[PDB]
């Protein structure tokens, strides 16, 4: 009956507002930025997981005040309250709509392209033009040498890309003592090297031997697909409620 | 017949074992020296020998101190010098000097020291809990006769 | 009936228990979120708490909210049965932030009164082969170069104590951590006797139970005494409510 | 006679052949199939570059006494062929395993036994009392030339010699902007949340307004 309606109607919005906790609550995970990763990408304005992110904190928020509000306005039988609601919710679909796409058109340009431009750019540089070039040219630097001296990895394909390129440290650091990074070696716990002339020649296992392309792509894709999908799956949730809400509103008595 | 300087201005030269020690004055450079250490406790010294470097003035780092070691934790001992260029001869009298001591890591009784924080706290909201309980006994108590 | 200036304090009072109920629970979150990386910092003594208030006070924070929102309405709404469901909601969202308050409180002089009460961990678990070893040994070597420090008595707890490193590095050598000497951007020692014997510049000679204090001590508080703020704030509404369900 | 130096193993030297370096396998038995060993030996490298005169490279005087010549005096080995480099005769069965170079107390004497390598001193071209063999960076996008000779040192001839070497090239370099940082390619996803949660709105606003018709309506 009407009532079933109702019932329906009541149990969407439940849904509604627990999508609004746990997507904000996701948010926080990524807005975190939790292993840094602010250093490889305010490098490019490529801020947009984040930026969708933080949308996602407020509209998760919105959403669980708006459901609630929802609750109240269908037992109610008000129809101002239902206006009020639908105006709201549209907004805040508005916002969250912007959030999903502005998340989905960022990620399909972090490549092992972007990051070996930023690390032949930027890394160990000691000439930059101005401030905020500086600002970047830190950040990246130490980004690149918690992942190699920590994390053991070299390069975005590999210890291969110092060896094919023209980069900042090249023109620092002559290849016959530094044919790739220093923080590419494996260091016994002493924090200096198994044996230098093995790294210098590439003998296997004297050195961190592989890309990292897939430690710095892993997270950002994961918040990609994140924040993007959830908020479309509220949004159709959220449609056919606001269907459903709309019709019952219309059959309201005057 | 000097007397050894105390290089304690750039760095840190009191250790667990080993010390550090001023090398003698460029009057002597090219001579041949030896250093002799002294557990105070005991009669028994220890030597070691070396050529008086080239003075280079104040150009910081080498072993720009002498370094001894196997100076054992906790010990007092007297350093000294004596030295030759030609057949003339130079020497220094003792200056005492001390070994840090070995601490266990397990020996840290915890020096737990609470603050008026933690105190304040606790006092505060327990009156605070018992203030509320009595309170919400006694409204419903007066509630119940209406 | 009961007068509207109390109705109007009831209405104040949860209007600022609603506030800072949900401004406490974003800084819980933000305690949990552990903008320092010291969760295994305490892990590795037990029986913890620090964190413990945060994620009990995460909910009560939030219980705040939406029992002050009824409250308000309750109050407005003025149903003796809608004034009962305020106390008997709040006064057990109460006694939860308490213990809040307490337990995060109470761990933090147990182990920052004294530096000591931490500097068991890095004597024993300093670059040692145990599992638990390579663990805040990670912990440890990021916050050295992170922030230039050598000890939480810089170049010196090493020798002022008994370490695990002492066993594997025989101090003729290194009286230190080799990750004490300041490291060029090439990752390079800036010079060797420069560090074996030390001169007071090439060395991180600051004090690293600055950071871990400093940290622990600002968790702590944004728990525990804005959580007394609240409760503060709660016993007058409280006790105005307690006069409210008596009247009608 | 195909006596020909060789570049070192790709097995296990990934990177070799830098912008100014380059390792060499060692003369490894070379000498001595036909059973040269009788005394104490040395083995000179000299590198030599492409150009239409280089055939002049006599690397021995006439009288068979080997030239005095370095990278100053050729021009980076242009005007001639420089000694790079020298090392004692090894005497065949050592055979080092590049397997077990992994025993970090042998590595270093398993490769100085094994290999040479070419461009490793940046310092050497500057300090005027360094009275030695100076091995310098060597220049980029050149193919270079190697061969090592045997010199009889009780008497001070050489003995005989190598073939030059195949050409081997230095890593050569892309200007770092060549990276097309564009990926080309779509995800599937973009293209499905751009076209879904563009339609969705339209959808919305037509369900509102008629509602909106509705509710006029009655
Ligand atoms: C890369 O290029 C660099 C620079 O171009 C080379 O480094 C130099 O190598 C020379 C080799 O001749 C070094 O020469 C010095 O010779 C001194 C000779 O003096 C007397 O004393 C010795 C005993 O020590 C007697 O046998 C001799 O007959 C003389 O009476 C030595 O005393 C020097 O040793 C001291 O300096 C070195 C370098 O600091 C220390 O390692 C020693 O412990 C000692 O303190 C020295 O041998 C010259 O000093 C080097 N300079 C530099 C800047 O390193 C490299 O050889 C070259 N490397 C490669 C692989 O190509
Ligand atoms: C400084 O010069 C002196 C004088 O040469 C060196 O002292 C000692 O000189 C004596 C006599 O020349 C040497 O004596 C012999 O020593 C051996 C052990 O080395 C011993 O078995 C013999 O019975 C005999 O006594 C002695 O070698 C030498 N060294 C010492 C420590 O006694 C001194 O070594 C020179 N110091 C430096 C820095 O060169
Ligand atoms: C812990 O380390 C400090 C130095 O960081 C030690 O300080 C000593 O202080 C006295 C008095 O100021 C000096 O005479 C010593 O020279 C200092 N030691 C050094 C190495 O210079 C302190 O003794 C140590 N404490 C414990 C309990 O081990
Ligand atoms: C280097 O070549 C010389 C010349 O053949 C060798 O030395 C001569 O050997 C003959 C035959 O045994 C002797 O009659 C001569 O007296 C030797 N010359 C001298 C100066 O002693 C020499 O054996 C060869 N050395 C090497 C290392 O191959
Ligand atoms: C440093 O980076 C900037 C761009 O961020 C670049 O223009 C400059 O050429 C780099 N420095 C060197 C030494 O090339
Ligand atoms: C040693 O130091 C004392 C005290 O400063 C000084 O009087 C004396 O002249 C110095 N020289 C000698 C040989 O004692």
């Amino acid at each position: 009956t009407v009532r079933c309606f109702q019932s329906l109607l009541v149990f969407g919005n439940v849904i509604i507002g627990m999508c609004g906790i746990a997507l904000t609550a996701e948010c926080i995970f990524f807005v975190s930025d939790q292993y840094s990763l602010y250093p490889l990408l305010e490098a490019t304005d490529n801020d947009d997981i984040y930026g969708a992110a933080w949308i996602g904190i407020f509209v998760g928020i919105c959403l669980f005040c708006l459901s609630v509000l929802g609750i109240v306005g269908i037992m109610k039988s008000n129809r101002k309250i239902l206006l009020v609601y639908f105006i709201l919710m549209f907004i805040v679909y508005g916002f969250e709509v912007a959030s999903c796409i502005t998340a989905a058109t960022q990620r399909d340009f972090f490549t092992p392209n972007l990051f070996l431009k930023q690390m032949l750019e930027r890394y160990q540089n000691n000439s930059p033009p101005s401030n905020d070039d500086k600002w970047k040219n830190n950040g990246v630097t130490k980004t690149w040498d918690r992942l190699m001296l920590q994390d053991y990895c070299c390069g975005v394909n590999g210890p291969s890309d110092w060896q094919k390129y023209t980069s900042a440290f090249r023109t620092e650091n002559n290849d016959a003592d530094y044919p790739w990074p220093r923080q590419c070696c494996v260091m016994n716990k002493l924090k200096e090297p198994l044996n230098l002339e093995a790294c210098k020649l590439g003998v296997p296992g004297y050195y961190h031997n592989q890309g990292c392309y897939e430690l710095i792509s892993g997270p950002m894709n994961r918040h990609a697909w994140g924040v993007a999908w959830f908020g479309f799956a509220i949004l159709c949730w959220t449609f056919w409620v606001l269907l459903g809400t709309m019709f019952y509103w219309s059959r309201i008595e005057y | 017949d000097f007397n050894i300087s105390s290089l304690s201005g750039p760095l840190s030269p009191a250790l667990t074992e080993s010390l550090l020690v001023a090398l003698p004055p460029c009057h002597l450079t090219g001579g041949n020296a030896t250093l002799m250490v002294r557990r105070a406790n005991d009669s028994k010294v220890v030597k070691s020998s070396f050529m008086v470097p080239p003075c280079r003035g104040r150009r910081e780092l080498v072993s720009s101190a002498y370094q001894v070691t196997n100076l054992v934790p906790g010990t007092k001992y007297y350093i000294s010098y004596l030295v030759t260029k030609g057949a003339s001869t130079e020497s220094s009298r003792e200056i005492p000097m001390s070994t840090l001591p070995r601490r266990k890591a397990e020996a840290i009784g915890l020096g737990m020291a609470p603050t008026g924080g933690m105190v304040v706290i606790q006092v505060l909201l327990s009156v605070a809990m018992f203030l509320l309980v009595v309170g919400f006994i006694t409204a419903l108590a007066l509630g119940a006769r209406k | 009936k009961g007068s509207p200036v109390v109705v109007g304090l009831l209405v104040v009072g949860n209007i600022i228990i609603l506030l800072s109920g949900l401004a406490l629970f974003a800084e819980t979150i933000w305690v949990t979120a552990d903008q320092y990386r010291v969760y295994p910092l305490m892990g590795v003594s037990g029986k913890d708490d620090v964190f413990a208030g945060a994620w009990i006070a995460i909910f009560c924070g939030f219980s705040f909210f939406v029992v002050a929102s009824f409250g308000v309405g309750a109050a407005l709404c003025r149903r003796r049965s809608m004034i009962l469901t305020y106390l008997v909601l709040m006064l057990i969202v109460y006694i939860f932030e308490c213990a809040s308050c307490i337990t995060s409180y109470t761990h933090r002089d147990y182990m920052v009164s004294n530096p000591s009460l931490i500097t068991k961990q890095m004597l024993t678990f300093y670059s040692a082969d145990s599992d638990q070893g390579r663990e805040l040994t990670r912990l440890w070597d990021r916050v050295m170069i992170e922030q230039e420090c050598c000890g939480t008595s810089g170049p010196m707890d090493w020798v002022n104590f008994t370490s695990a490193f002492r066993a594997s590095t025989p101090e003729v050598v290194f009286p230190w951590p080799p990750l004490c000497c300041r490291r060029t951007g090439n990752f390079i020692p800036v010079n060797e006797e420069g560090c074996r014997l030390g001169h007071l510049d090439y060395l991180f000679t600051k004090g690293c139970f600055e950071h871990i204090g400093h940290a622990i001590d600002s968790y702590t508080w944004g728990i525990s005494w804005f959580g007394f703020a609240i409760l503060m704030w709660t016993l007058p509404v409280m006790l105005i409510a307690m006069y409210f369900y008596t009247t009608l | 006679v195909n006596l020909q130096p060789q570049l070192a193993s790709v097995t296990f030297a990934t990177n070799n052949p830098t912008l100014t370096t380059v390792a060499l396998e060692k003369p490894l038995c070379m000498f001595d199939s036909s059973a040269a060993l009788h005394g104490t030996y040395e083995v000179y490298l000299y590198v030599l570059v492409d150009s239409a005169s280089s055939r002049n490279a006599s690397v021995q005087d006439s009288t068979k006494t080997p030239l005095s010549s370095t990278p100053q005096e050729t021009e980076g080995g242009r005007t001639g062929p420089y000694k790079a480099a020298a090392f004692d005769l090894a005497p065949c069965s050592d055979l080092p395993s590049l397997d077990a170079v992994r025993d970090v107390s042998q590595a270093s004497e398993i490769l100085n036994a094994y290999l040479v390598r070419v461009g490793i001193n940046g310092t050497c071209l500057s300090d005027p009392n360094f009275r030695g063999l100076c091995n310098p960076p060597l220049s980029a996008a050149t193919e270079y030339r190697f061969k090592y000779v045997l010199v009889n040192i009780s008497t001070g001839l050489v003995q005989d010699q190598t073939l030059w070497s195949d050409p081997v090239c230095t890593n050569q370099l892309t200007p770092y902007s060549a990276i097309d940082t564009w990926p080309g390619r779509r995800s599937g996803g973009m293209i499905v949340i751009t076209s879904i949660l563009g339609s969705l709105p339209f959808f919305l606003l037509v369900g509102f307004a008629g509602a909106i018709v509705l509710s006029l309506m009655d």
